[PDB]
RNA sequence: AGGGGAUCGAAGAUGAUCAGAUACCGUCGUAGUCUUAACCAUAAACUAUGCCGACUAGGGAUCGGGUGGUGUUUUUUUAAUGACCCACUCGGCACCUUACGAGAAAUCAAAGUCUUUGGGUUCUGGGGGGAGUAUGGUCGCAAGGCUGAAACUUAAAGGAAUU
């Protein structure tokens, strides 16, 4: 087969989680990169590491997959995270001022302070 | 409570069941029926006289061989046959 | 439970529990009050009667026995002592 | 004892009514819990909104008593509350460890996840239970987000809720994180509610 | 070099906590044997035996080494160290760092005397670890210490001077006898002696008011 | 533990739990130590002055532990009435 | 059927005490049980014990402290004397310090230390500590 | 020992049960210690229904199947992999 | 060997020696 | 000792397979299998777990009985009578997660409340063979059933789990 040993996985998700400015999506540019930034003994080596950071750019390209965190899932975890839709979450609102509830739970909040629109049916 | 009798009226049915229990040792049972007395070969002593008939040459059992020497004895005091096997080395041709 | 109360427990409690099993065992049973339809002949008779108990002055059955409480006549008065 | 503030204010109880706080589990519970109130003819529990309220603002003594604010771990295996952890330790500090928990980060030495609390405020026992064993291992109080169904072994503090459905636990962790705050005093008025939508707490679906 | 990475250690080296006594009744966790032979200095090590056993594999009969071992200063304190290893000494150094970790107090008493120093266990106690059953009763004084010589030198490390030992079960097994007699003393401290009936103050955990200098 | 001549004797001073009279044991390894801090008449805990209570590792593998801290607090006036006796 | 009413009750209180309960019930409620239960609360081995006096046996309801380690009876009470009283004493007991072994004596129900103080001894009912 | 909880089959506080013949090797078990098989199969076989429809007189119609319940004996139902050992773990389950 | 084939030998063994005793007696 | 004797079917008769097959496989086939009047008193007759009585973590389902439902349906849309659903209880067959505990472990809510040793009580066993044998008694038409050794020999016979 021509599955990818974990070393080489390793340098790739290394290079993808530090280096996405400098990773492009042209395999002989990056490769190049790689030459120049990774001490790689043996060509071949590097070669295969330059393949597979080209294949997970490629497939990365569409969405985040896995334990990645390439300094723009952070981003978009942090600002895609407060949403609150005004009075759309589902409080005090989307009715008539009033809280429908069941008849064991209107009694419970008349035994308690109560200062509630109760609504039980 | 453990199966077996706990009243202060029941000492005769421990004694009774103690008494049963009791013949399963080896030593009871030799010792009460004499066993040593009647049907062990010394009659219950530790040593006993008797006199040569011929020598003997059994093998050897698990992991060894060696011929023991041997010796058949007939007790005069029981007038039984009795297997004995000399202790020390060589002296088979000692004894006659 | 670390810590509860056995001598006032809940009523609910001891009415759900059996009768054997509460702090003092009494008889969850009780008698009855019977109106016959055209006479009164008023009388007291026992929820599990096992008997057709009648009237005593007429051939009404005031109750038909059962395994559990016993019938009683659907035009007898029924009233709690 | 509380200087009569921290009561059954009626915003916090429509809130909890409007989320649905006090629907519990089917009939099956444990007798350890007797915070259940009556029970509805369909099958649903309900769970008295006082009990709950002041088991809230036990568990945020329990949190606020801590010196070291790092020390309070909070951790959540469901998805339907990683968000609500996540914002609860950015508003209180502490650590969030949601997703999958590797074992031994209590007791073993040698794993790079290393971080002994002083209390945890795991949420659903079941689903935790791992949780529940390292920290007893280690001698760590337990507050649980527990349930009817729910077990209710090794826990100190048990918070009655509806672990089932994103709105309820958001609030809850939202109210905590709001009275855990009033506590520690960053919020100067305690009258006046959070300068913060409890929106945010609940995650989002896709 | 020691970089604790448990709070505990750094707690410790600070010179914060000096005494034993002060983590043995909180029952803090302690699991660097550096923090044991730093807060007691005086512990001496002693090994029973080295139990060869062995393994069968595909192509032979791996052995390795079960070496037990004992610490403790005669002063109340004890511990065993049960490990197997490859080699016998490695498995000497590891049994005596479990037998480190696994300091347990021993509680001492009198036998009714009330006149001097403790000199045995307060209570009869009594030790299971598997099918052994050591059973620790007191003596008068100068009964000594009548025991195998793998519980007599346990309880001679412990610091006892009289007691009165009962066995029953395969005393062959001499781990499972350490481990029972490990057992009841660490069960002696269980009893509730009536000195104790008394309602004490509750006192606080070290790290909450020494928190500044934990971690960091 | 006391002599004739009055002097303590015996170290390691031990604990009870407060929901039941146990000894913790040195070597238990499932009780932890509760605390709760104290506000003064505004909302904010006071450093130094939390109350302690004792849970020992048994009633915790029962499962008893929650209800004895809430029967604990509404004695001590922490709580008000979470916990009844009839229960 | 019902053999030893002591023996059911302290093995009642003795399960009630591995749970951890605070409380227990006895159900046979019988004379030697609230004399047992007295030699109990006036050395403090347990609370305060209350007999539900109901037209028949009745029952008794006992709170307990977390100081009753073992309480076992001896089912048969063999006539003990002065001279092997100290040997079932420190048979059944933990040591001499603490733990009392009660007895039947011609005056009445006490431990073996106030039997001794009286020079009387009896019937052996069991040992508390 | 004790390799299960349930010595031969769910037979507790029963004793003696009817016993049945096995369907293929004849072997005489009892009625609950038959691993029983409720087979609910077609007498007309796949790929052959369509054949069958517009060959048929009358139309639609027919659609019919068979039922039938086989007492398969342990050595049998190991034969014929009816049933398949598995782990100590595994066999609590249902 | 079998218990019950050892046990039917005894059986065999038995009434070969009653007979014998049979006749002789 | 009688009736019946449809299938299956020890013995047996054949034909296969095999170096040998007196068996496993194919076909017949007596006693037996069924019923009446009497013996047989046995088994892995197992839940390999004695009977009675008190206590001890929870959860669901099920059988029989009992009580309450501003419950459903069936009826004469609505009384009765039933059949269902909710809650409780007694007595059983049992089942599931765990171990406060027990156990050498397999596992056990009893095999727990037994070294913190005692609820009442009956029976059985003291290393493995000899041997459940011989003999002495007893019952039975018979085969056999109950009680039940000794001489002699051996240092391992065994139980649970691990590679």
């Amino acid at each position: 087969g021509r599955v990818r040993t974990k070393t080489v996985k390793r340098a790739s998700k290394a290079l993808i989680e530090r280096y996405y400015p400098k990773l492009t999506l042209d395999f002989q540019t990056n490769k190049r990169l790689c030459d120049e930034i990774a001490t790689i003994q043996s060509k071949r080596l590097r070669n295969k590491i330059a393949g597979y950071t080209t294949h997970l750019m490629k497939r990365i390209q569409k969405g985040p997959v896995r334990g990645i965190s390439f300094k723009l899932q952070e981003e978009e975890r942090e600002r895609k995270d407060q949403y609150v839709p005004e009075v759309s979450a589902l409080d005090l609102s989307r009715s008539n001022g009033v809280l429908n509830v069941d008849n064991q739970t209107s009694d419970l909040v008349k035994s308690l302070g109560l200062k509630l629109p109760l609504s039980v049916i | 409570g453990k199966g077996k009798p706990r009243g202060l009226n029941s000492a005769r049915k421990l004694r009774v069941h103690r008494r049963n229990n009791r013949w399963a040792e080896n030593n009871y049972k030799k010792r009460l029926l004499g066993t040593a007395f009647k049907s062990s070969p010394f009659g219950g002593s530790s040593h006993a006289k008797g006199i040569v008939l011929e020598k003997l040459g059994i093998e050897s059992k698990q992991p060894n061989s060696a011929i023991r020497k041997c010796v058949r004895v007939q007790l005069i005091k029981n007038g039984k046959k009795v297997t004995a096997f000399v202790p020390n080395d060589g002296c088979l041709n000692f004894v006659d | 439970v670390l810590v509860q109360d056995l001598l006032h427990p809940t009523a609910a409690s001891e009415a759900r529990k059996h009768k054997l099993k509460t702090l003092v065992q009494g008889p969850r049973s009780y008698f009855l009050d019977v109106k016959c339809p055209g006479c009164l002949n008023i009388t007291t008779v026992f929820s599990h009667a096992q008997t057709a108990v009648t009237c005593e002055s007429c051939s009404t059955i005031l109750c038909t026995p059962t395994g559990g409480k016993a019938k009683l006549s659907e035009g007898t008065s029924f009233r709690r002592k | 004892s509380l200087p009569a503030t921290f009561d059954l204010t009626p915003e916090d109880a429509q809130l909890l009514l409007a989320a649905n706080t006090h629907l519990g589990a089917r009939n099956v519970q444990v007798h350890q819990e007797p915070y259940v109130f009556n029970a509805r003819p369909d099958g649903v529990h309900v769970i008295n909104v006082g009990k709950t309220w002041e088991k809230l603002v036990l568990a945020a003594r329990i949190i606020a008593a801590i010196p070291n604010p790092e020390d309070v771990v909070a951790i959540s295996s469901r998805t339907f509350g990683q968000r609500a952890v996540l914002k609860f330790a950015a508003h209180t500090g502490a650590t969030p460890i949601a997703g999958r928990f590797t074992p031994g980060s209590f007791t073993n030495y040698i794993t790079r996840s290393f971080k002994e609390p002083r209390l945890v405020i795991v949420t659903d026992p079941r689903s935790d239970a791992q949780a529940i064993k390292e920290a007893s291992y280690v001698n760590i109080p337990v507050i649980a987000l527990t349930d009817l169904d729910s077990p209710s072994e090794f826990v100190d503090v048990a918070i009655p809720c509806n672990n089932r459905g994103k709105h309820s636990i958001g609030l809850i962790w939202y109210l905590l994180a709001r009275e855990v705050l009033r506590l520690r005093g960053a919020l100067v008025d305690r009258t006046q509610p959070w300068s913060i939508m409890p929106d945010l707490y609940f995650y989002r679906d896709p | 070099g020691w970089v604790p990475v448990t709070k505990l250690g750094r707690l410790v080296k600070a010179g914060k906590i000096t005494t034993i006594e002060e983590i043995f009744l909180h029952s803090l966790p302690v699991k660097e044997f550096q923090i044991i032979d730093t807060l007691l200095p005086g512990l001496q090590d002693e090994v029973m035996n080295i139990k060869p056993v062995q393994k069968q594999t595909r192509a032979g009969q791996r052995t390795r080494f079960k070496a037990v071992v004992v610490v403790g200063d005669s002063n109340g304190h004890v511990g065993l160290g049960i490990k197997t290893a490859k080699e016998v000494a490695g498995a000497i150094r590891a049994g005596i760092i479990i037998a480190k970790l696994s300091v347990i107090p021993i509680r001492r008493g009198y036998w009714g005397t009330n006149l001097g120093q403790p000199h045995s266990l307060a209570t009869k106690t009594t030790g299971k670890c598997g099918s052994v059953t050591v059973r620790l009763i007191p003596a008068p004084r100068g009964s000594g210490i009548v025991a195998s010589p793998a519980v007599k030198k346990l309880l001679q490390l412990a610091g006892v001077e009289d007691v009165y030992t009962q066995s029953n079960g395969k005393t062959r097994t001499l781990e499972n006898t350490l481990k029972a007699a490990f057992v009841a003393i660490g069960n002696t401290y269980g009893f509730l002696t009536p000195n104790l009936w008394a309602e004490q103050p509750l006192p606080v955990s070290p790290l909450d008011i020494y928190s500044d200098e934990a971690s960091a | 533990m006391e002599n004739d001549k009055g002097q303590l004797v015996e170290l390691y001073v031990p604990r009870k739990c407060s929901a039941t009279n146990r000894i913790i044991k040195a070597d238990d390894h499932a009780s932890v130590q509760i605390n709760v801090a104290k506000v003064d008449e505004e909302g904010r805990a006071i450093p130094g002055e939390y109350v302690t209570y004792a849970l020992s590792g048994y009633v915790r593998s029962r499962g008893e532990s929650d209800d004895s801290l809430n029967r604990l607090a509404q004695n001590d006036g922490l709580l008000k009435n979470v916990w009844s006796y009839s229960r | 059927t019902r053999s030893s009413v002591l023996a059911d009750a302290l093995n009642a209180i003795n399960n009630a005490e591995k749970t951890g309960k605070r409380q227990v019930l006895i159900r046979p409620s019988s004379k030697v049980i609230i004399k047992f239960l007295q030699v109990m609360q006036k050395h403090g081995y347990i609370g305060e014990f209350e007999y539900i006096d109901d037209h028949r046996s009745g029952k008794i309801v006992v709170q307990l402290n977390g100081r009753l380690n073992k309480c076992g009876v001896i089912s048969p009470r063999f006539n003990v004397k002065i001279g092997d009283i100290e040997k079932w004493t420190a048979n059944l007991l933990p040591a001499r310090q603490f733990g009392y072994v009660i007895l039947t004596t011609s005056a009445g129900i006490m431990d073996h230390e106030e039997a001794r103080r009286k020079h009387v001894s009896g019937k052996i009912l069991g040992f508390v500590y | 020992p004790k390799k299960r909880a349930s010595n031969g089959r769910n037979k507790k506080g029963r004793g003696h049960v009817k016993p049945v013949r096995c369907v293929n090797c004849s072997k005489s078990i009892p009625k609950d210690k038959a691993i029983k098989r409720m087979a609910i199969r077609n007498i007309v076989e796949a790929a052959a229904v369509r054949d069958l429809s517009e060959a048929s007189v009358y139309p639609e119609y027919a659609l019919p199947k068979t039922y039938n319940k086989l007492h398969y004996c342990v050595s049998c139902a190991i034969h014929a992999r009816i049933v398949r050992v598995r782990s100590r773990e595994d066999r609590k389950n249902r | 060997m079998r218990a019950k084939w050892r046990k039917k030998r005894t059986r065999r063994l038995k009434r070969k020696r009653r007979k014998v005793r049979a006749r002789s007696k």
